[PDB]
């Protein structure tokens, strides 16, 4: 469907996948003597990860500027996505309740906690839910596939009662993350090249297009 | 100390690579027979990647360096690395080029980056050995050409060779069928590709010895 | 079916959950052999042991330190007995070793041939030194209040909850000696310095743990 | 005709077993030493991938993880 | 059947409307135990009754003693006569046996139902206790169980879990503008789109610590605004 | 920059490198060549799907603007070099 | 855990480690008592 599709790639790929557009010229797809990390079930599941990370992260690499521009947050806050903290010698912020390190060891133990058990059931399906988990294991059982477990927390909701409503969203979702990897990856060129906020250099391009743009950003 | 550290974290990489390639992820023959593809990526991404990066390294952290070392300053007064490669106002005051930024490299005015890519020759009459800025427009001129000797085979699509092919074609009234056979042998045996690997290894690290006595590369090495 | 440490992933073969404080934690097989098992479930308990007594001393002797009463830091106090009193460092080391051979040596030969010491060889105790279990010396002298010779479900509550309260102990002791490498000062004052400052006195702010920060 | 990445799953086991077992990779060696050339024998074909066993795909798996142990004494 | 907490949504197994004030709410499956749903029940209902009389004790205290803070009402100074600058030990003491007594009470009720029913002085003086946090007879001196219980407990419960909503939403507008909810009321009256938590967010006006009378005690606020 | 001679050149040297491979010029992902340089038809693994016409997929696209580009890039930096 | 300790027991493995040992214990005799040359 999409530029770049080949009958080599259209061999595996019938439309099962959601945003299945048969452009893979890489043959990454390939069940045949496949293993490791490169087989069908750790990719996809690895794409819609990314995906999820990636809205997540161009809706806050954005919304702090966004917001500071309208008014709507002080002055003290409204700073570029790369001068937060996360980078240092890019710049830093020192209005946090605590050093970085510090934020950044509790964000250890809980990224691990909810990694781990995310790849455990991944491994072991279902695995989630026996172990005692102080009740919270009622809502980790998952389902067949690792890359949607659902549950009374993943589908508060009860969104996409209906498999083409499920199948509607989950192209949707796809959609949208690939997006928003997009928009991260121009996110950092934009940071190292023009080394100003994205919104600052959407306004400046939407101010005079012709002068603002990668080619006169050059030099 | 870091770079050692780093060096182990290397090590422990690649004894887990020969273990997941030999216990959990195997390759098949017919993976290991990919001498097109083999070729393509060694030529282009390995040789010209590495010539490529070595020479960023060299224009943004070699260069100004030891520019300010060979002009006297104090190692603990020279600018770190990253705040070399974090401003552009350093750079520009070491090299004026830099004040362009990477614009003279896309509008193809190469000309304009003469003051750290040069043909300058000889050695350096501080240090002894050749010139750094020789060494960079050198590692920049064979990450090109290997890059581009990396787009030679044929691998998936039509556009490429074939060594087969070409081997084949080669036949002259003097030497019978001629290359006939000697792509499947060294597709197929390993000691006939380790003897001519290790023949030609052996003379480029010859030839090594050789350049490098006669044309000193690092400071004070002469 | 029992809580596993790494939840998801089956416990080994070696380890079905009869010992005390099982939950599968062998990611390198050392007890995978049964003698090697019994071994190290019997240096598991002395060592739980030693780091709760250990454990204990150190905190009573902080508390003591911290408030007004002229008690000196863990790491100061073997130089202040043997400085203050009139004791002779080897001397005490040869008590020691003599009295820790003795024990230590019939506990060994025990281990080897259960039963052996209660053949009334040392002074004519013969019951007092038959031991009930591996690493579990059961008996008047070892248990003079008896809780491991009556309500055997309590008994096996009483053994979780050692092995578990062993394992805490080591941990602490190996925090005590990390905090004092890292601050020099003693665990109580590392407590209270932290406890009027979480959000900057810490391990990430100490200039030790991260060398980076 | 069609470059791609081909590649068999959990083809041996990782265990200690063999490690007990000294000349396990030649057939003439496992048999176990009776003189002293055996020994020598160990060390002289333990290398000797194509003397081990005729299958190419073999050989070269043995060749590619004997690299990335050389890499990794380099490194 | 009954309303849910949302449409489409579905209700747990577990939760087939059997309490009071049931919309098949819970994300986290917390009641998927039959004792930790029970436990759980117990604890929402004292919640629930603590909130509804803290919330009440603020709006009567606001409205009767309006230059008197909700928030430094407990300092000793800020007490009433004759209890003005009084010993908080002792204070604490009454308390502390007092409220020990009732609450083992209770623990022991629910731990076995109906066996603490009876007064353990003079003999007979019972409590019927129909159902687990529901003791009634001197409790309920006016006699309004004798009646459809089910939809009063709904009405005790629903009301409960509003005061708590409203009780925490007291205790964040105390901390983020140092003021009572009536007096935060008026203040937002007075300009919405001048007072609100647009711009009162971020300054927490709650100290470091208080000296209360000889020792010190830490506060903090529920979020890290400015202090 | 734009409708200088190197602008106008690079433009030149892709068109004309993207013309001759669409028109049968030039080897492409569906034909190659022989030791005559004489076109004739490959045999692609990928197979790349394409709706134009003559058979011209992306993988056609990238090779003749990197071959025009280096023609280009060339040209420019002769003509540079001899004053030109 | 049994594979392992048959393949530390044998030949080579052994002989580096009982050498190891050997040549640590004349090294910190010699270290503790320099210079020895009669008895």
């Amino acid at each position: 469907l999409y530029v770049g599709a080949s009958q080599s790639s259209l061999a595996y790929l019938d439309g099962s996948l959601p945003g299945d557009f048969g452009f893979d010229p890489l043959g990454l797809l390939d069940p045949v003597n496949s293993g490791g990390f490169i087989e069908p079930k750790w990719l996809q599941y690895s794409e819609v990860i990314h995906a999820r990370w990636a809205m997540l992260g161009a809706a806050g690499c954005i919304a702090p500027e966004v917001l500071g521009a309208a008014g709507l947050i002080p002055d003290a806050t409204n700073i570029k996505w790369f001068e937060s903290g996360v980078i240092p010698p890019a710049g830093s912020y020192n209005g946090y309740w605590a050093d970085p390190y510090t934020i950044f060891f509790v964000e250890i133990v809980a990224m691990q906690f909810a990694e781990l058990r995310r790849l455990q059931d991944f491994r072991y399906p279902g695995s989630m839910g026996q172990q005692y988990f102080l009740g919270l294991e009622a809502i980790f059982k998952g389902s067949g596939d690792a890359a949607y477990p659902g549950g009374p927390f993943f589908n508060l909701f009860n969104l996409g009662k209906t498999e083409a409503a499920m199948k509607e969203l989950k192209l949707k979702e796809i959609k949208n993350g690939r997006l928003a990897m997009l928009a991260m990856l121009g996110y950092g060129a934009q940071a190292v090249m023009t080394g100003k906020g994205p919104f600052q250099n959407l306004v400046e391009h939407l101010a005079d297009p012709v002068n603002n743009n990668i080619l006169t950003n050059f030099g | 100390y870091t770079t050692a550290i780093g060096g182990l974290v290397m090590a422990a990489a690649m004894f887990f690579a020969g273990w997941f390639h030999y216990h959990k992820a195997a390759p098949k023959l017919e993976w290991f027979q990919n001498v097109e593809s083999m070729l393509n990526h060694h030529l282009g991404g390995l040789l010209g990647l590495g010539s490529l990066a070595w020479a960023g390294h060299q224009i943004h952290v070699s260069l100004p360096v030891n520019k300010l070392l060979d002009a006297g300053v104090d190692p603990k007064e020279i600018p770190l690395p990253h705040d070399l490669l974090l401003n552009r106002a350093i750079m520009a005051d070491l090299y004026p080029s830099f004040a362009k930024g990477i614009a003279p490299f896309f509008t193809l005015n190469w000309s304009e980056y003469s003051d750290f890519l040069t043909f300058k020759g000889g050695l350096n009459p501080v240090t002894g050995g050749l010139w750094l800025s020789d060494t960079a427009h050198h590692h920049v001129a064979i990450a090109v050409l290997f890059l581009v000797a990396g787009h030679m085979y044929r691998t998936n699509w039509g556009i490429g060779h074939s060594m087969k092919e070409i081997l084949e074609a080669h036949r002259g009234p003097f030497t019978g069928e001629g290359h006939v056979g000697l792509y499947e042998i060294l597709t197929t045996s390993w000691h006939a590709q380790l003897a001519i690997n290790l023949a030609l290894f052996g003379s480029l690290s010859i030839i090594v010895a050789h350049h490098m006595y006669a044309m000193p590369p690092y400071p004070y090495l002469a | 079916v029992r809580p596993v440490w790494f939840p998801g992933n089956p416990p080994p073969a070696h380890l079905d959950g009869s010992l005390a404080g099982d939950y599968g934690f062998d990611p390198l097989f050392l007890g995978q052999e049964p003698q090697t098992l019994k071994w190290y479930v019997q240096a598991e308990l002395v060592h739980g042991r030693f780091a709760m007594l250990g454990a204990a001393g150190i905190i009573l002797t902080s508390i003591g330190a911290k408030v007004g009463l002229g008690f000196p830091e863990w790491y100061d106090a073997g130089k202040v007995v043997v400085e203050k009193n009139n004791i002779d460092f080897p001397t005490l080391m040869v008590i020691q070793f003599y009295l820790m051979g003795w024990a230590e040596t019939k506990r060994w030969y025990d281990f080897k041939n259960p039963g052996s010491q209660a053949d009334g060889s040392f002074l004519g105790f013969t019951e007092e030194f038959k031991g009930l279990e591996n690493g579990y010396p059961g008996g008047r002298f070892f248990d003079p209040m008896g809780l491991s010779r009556g309500d055997a479900a309590k008994y096996q509550e009483y053994k979780q909850k050692e092995v578990k309260n062993g394992r805490l102990a080591m941990i602490a002791c190996l925090g005590f000696a990390a905090q004092y490498a890292a601050t020099g000062k003693g665990p109580l004052d590392n407590l209270a310095d932290h406890l009027a400052d979480p959000n900057h006195v810490n391990f990430a702010t100490n200039g030790v743990s991260i060398p980076i920060a | 005709k069609k470059v791609k990445i081909a590649v068999d799953r959990n083809p041996v086991e990782t265990s200690f077993e063999k490690w007990a077992k000294p000349g396990h990779f030649s057939r003439t060696l496992s048999k176990g030493p009776n003189t002293t050339t055996w020994i020598w024998n160990l060390h002289a074909d333990a290398h000797d991938f194509d003397s081990h066993t005729s299958d190419l795909e073999e050989i070269s798996r043995k060749v590619f993880s004997a690299h990335f142990g050389q890499l990794g004494i380099i490194f | 059947d009954r309303k849910l907490w949302a449409p489409g949504v579905v209700a747990p197994e577990y939760l087939k409307g059997d309490l009071a004030g049931d919309y098949g709410w819970d994300p986290l499956g917390l009641g998927a135990d039959p004792t930790a749903l029970k436990w759980y029940r117990q604890s929402e209902l004292q919640h629930a009754r603590w909130a509804m009389l803290g919330v009440a004790g603020v709006l009567v205290q606001e409205i009767v003693k309006p230059d008197v803070y909700f928030y430094e009402a407990g300092l000793p100074q800020n007490l009433p006569e004759p209890f003005t600058n009084i010993n908080m030990g002792g204070l604490l003491a009454w308390e502390f046996i007092l409220m020990h007594w009732v609450e083992v009470r209770r623990w022991q009720d629910y731990k076995n139902f109906g066996s603490v029913n009876e007064d353990p002085i003079f003999k007979g003086n019972k409590v019927p206790n129909p159902e687990m946090g529901y003791p009634g007879g001197i409790f309920d001196p006016f006699g309004f169980s004798k009646g459809n219980l089910k939809e009063l407990q709904t009405k005790e419960i629903k009301n409960g879990r509003l005061a708590m909503i409203a009780y925490m939403a007291f205790i964040l507008q105390a901390q983020a503008t140092g003021k009572g909810p009536l007096a935060a009321l008026s203040a937002h009256l007075s300009n919405p789109f001048g007072n609100n938590i647009l711009k009162n967010i971020g300054t927490c006006t709650v100290p470091h610590s208080v000296d209360v009378q000889g020792l010190t005690i830490p506060l903090t606020c529920l979020w890290p605004g400015s202090q | 920059f734009i409708g200088s001679s190197t602008n106008l050149i690079m433009v030149a040297s892709t068109t004309a490198t993207l013309a001759a491979a669409r028109f049968g010029l030039a080897p492409t992902v569906k034909k190659n060549t022989t030791a005559g340089l004489k076109l004739v038809d490959s045999k692609n693994s990928a197979g790349v799907i394409s709706n134009d016409p003559a058979g011209f997929t992306i993988v056609d696209v990238l090779a003749m603007g990197a071959a025009g580009h280096g023609l280009g890039v060339g040209i420019v930096l002769g003509l540079k070099g001899i004053g030109a | 855990m049994k594979d392992f300790t048959t393949y530390l027991s044998t030949a080579p493995v052994i002989a580096t480690i009982w050498f190891t040992f050997t040549a640590g214990l004349l090294i910190e005799i010699n270290r503790y008592f320099p210079d020895p040359l009669v008895f």
